[PDB]
């Protein structure tokens, strides 16, 4: 689900590729999986803020 | 200590939103049981070897 | 305030390093007088249009 | 001026692309440009701490 277009990246970075892959996949999954644990931890941890 | 509660003193509005969100999405991904993610990444990997065309029928 | 001193509490060895290295590289790129980046981005953008082999001679 | 190989990625995320592009560029450029303001700022910022 989305358009018919895709963005392409051609770059050589050992650290950069490892990092960008995990952060890229992270947000893709964050968009596909719901946010229960996100709000659950957000609030449970908000009790540490004042 | 491993669990050393460090802090990141920063002042940027756009910076805050992006730093907090990418930090949260990754942290949450590795915290929650990656059941869907494991099966998804694994199946997508296995699909590469089948993409050569070997099944009698496939649909999307 | 636009300059709100926001503190991000986190505990992770690779998490601190990776988030700081990228944060610093980004902040410094937007803070320091990155004239080389400006001229570099421009040069590469212009080169792509001339890549249609219109020069007399080309060398690297 | 590195190995002849390169990493190729294909994904469509709007915020993801804006972010990944500048973060990739951030390290690439920080790696190609020297760090004069970095050293100057690093110590000047440390002076805010105790």
């Amino acid at each position: 689900g989305s358009d018919e277009d895709t963005y392409y990246l051609q770059v050589r970075g050992r650290k950069n590729f490892e990092i960008l892959m995990k952060l890229k996949e992270s947000l893709e999954l964050m968009e596909l999986v719901p946010q229960p644990l996100v709000d659950s931890y957000r609030q449970q941890q908000q009790l540490l803020q004042r | 200590s491993d669990d050393e509660l460090l802090y990141l003193p920063v002042r940027g509005r756009e910076t805050y939103e992006m730093l907090l969100e990418i930090k949260e999405s990754l942290e949450l991904m590795q915290y929650l049981p990656q059941h869907t993610i494991e099966t998804y990444r694994q199946q997508q990997q296995q699909q590469h070897q089948h993409l050569l065309q070997k099944q009698t029928s496939i649909q999307s």
